[PDB]
């Protein structure tokens, strides 16, 4: 029963994270020195690597599983599980900045043509990069049993990390996004054609977000720690982890596929 | 176009000068700048490169640490701050401006100079020549020798020749084996192949006459040659 | 332009009227004489050793 | 009176074609046979120049096949050293509505021109370490869409006035005026002995004229629509035309007639620029699909393509020695092939 | 490394021409370049007198927005040839005189080259600021005389203000294609302040569809 509907989820995951990784490979690809004047890519081509990372780690963790073993496989398991939650925290955060970027360009158009510094992508993406690697080295440090697997700071980090994503990330994206549809909806589909695509890729954005991304977070960092019976925790990880993976192969068509202005 | 230097005089052993050259009639931050020392009795030897932009800098290995090259593209004006002086820095220094693209001329012009005394691997370049006589009408024909090929892989044989009439500054023959300058006659023409070289001159005048310096640049530090003295 | 001009196209066209032809059988071959005479230095049309191309790398 | 002077003008242009078609006793590809073909020779790119950052217009060789000089509506003309991708040289415009530039065989200088109507001769050699206007050449009352150097003293610039022009740039004056042409003239190709140059218009019509006494040598028609590319042939004889049409046609000076059409059904875009290969064997045509095509002059068929450009071709050149090929687009990249 | 001295040299004033190039370039892409068109004596000289031989290029400041305007009006050749030059402006600014309905006829003759530039091409997405100036000359001649003086089409009010909204109908009627560009009209006279500020809405509407296009919601 639960052990053949384990098996079919890991199954589809790892399907799933074979086209996903494939994608992003795409994307990177596409976006190597040329396609870079247009200040949307950057951000993308970053959460096209962090995407990559984090979807070749699902697999890998998959492999893993499949091939368990008792001392060697368990360090380097636990390294490239952290640093698949690395790339997973990052990838959120750059969902967040696009979608911040997005909503500003409409917001203030005349500061984002004629006064925004060219490179405030770029050292914004490495402060991103920076932050995540330096509180996703304090989890692992304080969660992993290779090197300090202390319980109480495992639940202190966990619960930091967990605020500031539901505080952060989760309103700042989801304020920006709708504050782009409702300023487009008032602001300019009254007089001109109703732009239909930019709210229903913005809606799609919102919704593969809320109900794909978030799951892996909320679990690993709140539901880790309720107590809940057994046989119901392998239900959680496994959905979280499906939807997080089906949320980052699907990110690059949602983001460069549809928005190829140059290469259509 | 003219480079005046100023600063120099009678210094101390042990101390610290600060030479200078304006820049003036011609786009000076767009031309890498050099320093040329002669000593008073000796030929040309050169002490630093500064590039475009303050890009690459250069120093001799027997400047290095003690001399510091610096320019100021808004104030037209070239500086070498000198410290710690020695007895052998005595001598006159050049302000030499150089621009670096295909086909351009090098070193194609020299500063007036200003004096300096003081109270008391590389590539061989030397000619075995010197003080030879001959009448104007004639022809002559002085050579260079290098201790390695001059020629480089992209075809370019990296060999100046200059001449330095008594009481005015060097200026520049031939900015490349066989390539003639501006403004100099037709008589002239380097020549050479491998790694030997010579300098013709077909019909000389009364005025060509003085100290001819053969140079590389093919590595750096440049190094120059003794000179071939020409007198009637 | 009333009148001088239609007469000075006129007279352009005269001139054009003067000028001598050959049988165009003639400037064909020419055409491939040349074509053929200096098929050797065409490096385009036949791509040379890399050793003398300047663009190989 | 004006009818007689229209019959006349009629009866002139009969003869003329009577003439004409007399003297054609075969064409170009019937006497090209039973002869090798070129073979399906196909080139790969060498280089990328990578400094515009707008549409390129126009570039030109210079005679030791080494520099380059590219035009660009960011009000750019950019000097390459196409050996080393170097950039020797970048010349701002007054006007950053050019299209055309031109190199000096002599190498000192530069010109260019457009919307402007202007054409301006730089100097690239001089005391200073700079690139300076020499003159700039007013007279045209239209944009400057062509322009090429006969030496250091004497240019030929196209206009969008329906003229053609030489002037003395020292004392930029036009020493003679090339008028009687309909429609604005859109490109022009100096003879390779420098005595004579082509241009064509937008009324179809290519003229040859005479620099020293300024009259219309000979007149051809026989393309559909405008004209906007003319090159000669090496050998001084002929020369080749491209045109809207998505055609190009191969004519002859000593038969006063066209010689063959180049074109295929799957191409209908106009052709932007067109040149001859050395020994002219091959022709070189840019097009508006993104693509240059390789004519085979002798025959009619297409020798390779190219392509390799993801916007418009608009201008391309052949070395003095046939080393490589230069096309220039409205991507603003170059590619030197070989 | 396998390069000479001045090899190095010369690759250091290439990056350094590199460098130039790429700051001109950013220079540039904030600057909104619009194509001044229209008839001449059209109130051209009107609109172009607020702030600041072939085109005549002004340049103008508007809350910290730099506008490079181009005229090219005195061109008087084949459009079709250099018109694709101008691909790619932020927008068109039409001028049309009002008064020139009966003064062979101009209103036509400006229609025409409004349907010809509207649909061309190249501008099949550039929105039209159709600037219809000389509103006092349009109520003059309408107190003289009603439109119908030579347009028989016309069977409305022989009043101001309906008639200015007919005519600008029938001048917004003329592109095949509303479903692309959009058309700002507005109307000016001699003396006015605020059209200035008509211009900034427009090309911060257009910059905000640009904007759109290139995160590729649009
Ligand atoms: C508080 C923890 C870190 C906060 C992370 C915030 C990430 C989103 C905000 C920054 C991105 C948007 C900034 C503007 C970038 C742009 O539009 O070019
Ligand atoms: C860290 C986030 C970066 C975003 C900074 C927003 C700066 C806005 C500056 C004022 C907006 C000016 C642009 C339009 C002019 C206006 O406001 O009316
Ligand atoms: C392992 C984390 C590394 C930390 C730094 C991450 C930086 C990723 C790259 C960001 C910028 C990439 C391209 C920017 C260049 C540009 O501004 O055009």
């Amino acid at each position: 029963t639960v052990h053949t509907a384990y098996l079919v989820l890991s199954s589809l995951a790892m399907f799933t994270c074979l086209c996903g990784m494939a994608g992003n490979s795409m994307v990177i690809w596409l976006l190597g020195f040329r396609m870079h004047r247009n200040p949307f890519c950057i951000y993308i081509l970053n959460l096209a690597a962090a995407d990559l990372l984090f979807l070749f780690s699902m697999a890998s963790t998959l492999s893993l599983e499949t091939q368990p073993l008792v001392n060697t496989t368990d360090k380097v398991h636990e390294l490239m599980k952290r640093l698949m939650y690395f790339a997973y925290t990052v990838g959120l955060s750059l969902l967040t900045a696009i979608s911040t970027q997005r909503c500003l360009s409409v917001l203030f158009p005349i500061w984002f043509k004629c006064h925004r510094p060219r490179h405030l992508s770029a050292w914004v993406c490495g402060l991103l990069w920076t932050l995540c690697l330096l509180m996703n080295g304090l989890t692992s440090s304080f969660c992993s049993k290779f090197l300090k697997f202390n319980e109480d700071r495992c639940f202190r980090v966990d619960m930091v990390q967990a605020a500031l994503i539901m505080g952060v990330l989760t309103p700042v994206m989801t304020l920006s996004s709708l504050t782009l549809f409702v300023w487009v909806r008032r602001s300019s589909q009254q007089w001109r054609r109703q732009p239909t695509r930019l709210f229903v890729v913005v809606l799609a954005s919102v919704l593969v977000f809320l109900i794909c991304s978030l799951p892996l977070s909320i679990y690993w960092f709140v539901l880790y720690w309720l107590s809940l019976p057994p046989e119901m925790q392998v239900l959680c990880f496994s959905l979280s982890r499906l939807s997080s993976s089906v949320s980052s192969s699907a990110n690059p068509v949602i983001y460069f596929l549809v928005g190829s202005r140059r290469s259509h | 176009v003219q480079l005046v230097e100023s600063g120099g005089g009678l210094v101390q052993p042990g101390g610290s000068r600060k030479l200078s050259c304006s820049a003036s009639g011609f786009a000076f931050s767009s031309f890498g700048m050099h320093w040329v020392r002669q000593a008073p009795e000796k030929g040309l030897e050169w002490v630093a490169y500064i590039s475009s932009g303050s890009g690459t800098i250069y120093y001799a290995d027997t400047v290095k640490g003690r001399f510091t090259i610096s320019r100021d593209d808004p104030k037209n004006t070239l500086f070498l701050q000198m410290t710690s002086l020695r007895s052998e820095d005595t001598a006159m220094y050049y302000c030499v401006r150089s621009i670096y693209y295909y086909g351009s001329s090098p070193f194609d012009f020299w500063g007036q100079g200003t004096t300096l005394t003081v109270s008391s691997s590389d590539i061989v370049m030397t000619q075995a020549t010197s003080s030879v006589p001959v009448t104007p009408g004639e022809s002559v024909s002085i050579s260079c020798r290098s201790s390695k090929s001059l020629l480089h892989s992209n075809g370019n044989t990296y060999l100046y020749w200059f001449l330095q009439r008594p009481g005015q500054s060097p200026q520049l023959l031939i900015y490349r084996m066989s390539n003639l300058a501006s403004g100099v006659p037709d008589r002239f023409s380097g020549s050479g192949s491998g790694t030997a070289f010579t300098l013709t001159i077909s019909r000389l005048e009364a005025e060509d006459v003085g100290v001819y310096y053969c140079m590389q640049h093919l590595e750096y530090p440049l190094t120059f040659g003794a000179g071939t003295k020409l007198e009637l | 332009a009333s009148i001088a001009q239609a007469r000075k196209l006129v007279e352009q066209l005269k001139m054009e009227a003067n000028i001598d032809r050959i049988k165009v059988s003639k400037a064909a071959a020419d055409l491939m004489a040349y074509c053929e005479a200096h098929a050797k230095e065409d490096p385009l049309l036949t791509p040379v050793p890399a050793s003398e191309n300047p663009f190989r790398e | 009176e004006l009818d007689q002077l229209r019959q006349e003008a009629e009866q002139l242009k009969n003869q003329i074609r009577d003439a004409r078609k007399a003297c054609a006793d075969a064409t170009l590809s019937q006497i090209t046979n039973n002869i090798d073909p070129v073979g399906r020779i196909q080139m790969r790119t060498r280089r990328t120049l990578r400094g515009h950052l707008a549409k390129i217009y126009a570039m030109h060789w210079g005679t030791d096949s080494r520099l380059l000089v590219s035009a660009s509506q960011d009000g750019k003309l950019i000097i390459w050293d196409s050996y080393t991708t170097n950039k020797v040289h970048a010349i701002p415009l007054r006007s950053s509505w050019v299209m055309t530039c031109a190199y000096a065989p002599s190498g000192n200088y530069v010109a260019c021109g457009g919307l402007d109507n202007i054409c301006s001769i730089y100097n690239l050699k001089t005391r200073e370490g700079n690139v300076r206007v020499s003159r700039e050449l007013a007279g045209h009352t239209g944009y400057l869409s062509c322009c090429r150097f006969l030496d250091d003293n004497q240019i030929v610039t196209s206009s969008g006035d329906t003229t053609c022009a030489l002037w003395d740039i020292e004392t930029g004056q036009q020493t003679t005026t090339f008028t009687g042409h309909t429609g604005d003239v859109m490109s022009l190709s100096l003879a390779p002995d420098t005595r004579l140059f082509v241009s064509g218009a937008c009324d179809a019509s290519a003229k040859l004229w005479d620099v020293r006494e300024g009259m219309c040598r000979q007149t051809f028609t026989g393309h559909e629509s405008d004209i906007n590319a003319i090159c000669f042939f090496p050998n001084g004889n002929a020369f080749a035309t491209g045109s809207d049409d998505a055609t190009c046609r191969l004519f002859d000076l000593r038969a006063d007639q066209e010689l063959m059409t180049y074109s295929h059904d799957n191409i209908i875009c106009g052709i932007t620029s067109v040149s001859f290969s050395k020994s002219g064997r091959l022709l070189l045509a840019g097009y508006d699909d993104f693509n240059c095509n390789v004519w085979d002059a002798l025959k009619a068929d297409r020798a390779g393509v190219l392509a390799g450009h993801d916007n418009r071709v608009s201008c391309l050149g052949v070395t003095d020695d046939g080393m490589a090929v230069a096309t220039g687009s409205w991507d603003s990249f170059l590619k030197i092939w070989n | 490394c396998t390069l000479s001295a001045e090899d190095k040299a010369a690759v250091e004033r290439s990056k350094m021409i590199d460098r130039n190039l790429r700051e001109d370039g950013e220079k540039a892409a904030r600057e909104v370049k619009l194509l001044l068109l229209g008839a001449g004596e059209s109130g051209k000289s009107t609109i172009v007198k607020q702030m600041k031989t072939g085109i005549v290029e002004t340049h103008f400041t508007f809350k910290d927005l730099h506008f490079k305007m181009f005229d090219v009006g005195a061109q008087r050749s084949e459009r079709k040839k250099w018109i694709h030059c101008f691909e790619g402006v932020a927008a068109i600014i039409f001028c049309v005189a009002l008064s020139d309905y009966d003064l062979m006829n101009r209103m036509h003759e400006s229609m025409k080259l409004f349907d010809s530039i509207c649909n061309n091409k190249w501008f099949t997405d550039t929105s039209i600021i159709l600037f219809l100036n000389k509103k006092d000359l349009f109520e003059e001649k309408i107190k003289k005389s009603p439109l119908t003086i030579c347009y028989q089409e016309y069977a409305g009010s022989n009043t101001y203000e309906e008639a200015a909204a007919y005519i600008q109908c029938q001048f917004e009627d003329l592109n095949k294609r509303k479903d692309t560009k959009e058309i700002y009209t507005h109307f000016t006279c001699s003396t006015d302040t605020k059209n200035v500020q008509f211009v900034f809405d427009a090309v911060t509407d257009v910059i905000i569809k640009n904007n759109l296009k290139d995160c590729g919601l649009f």
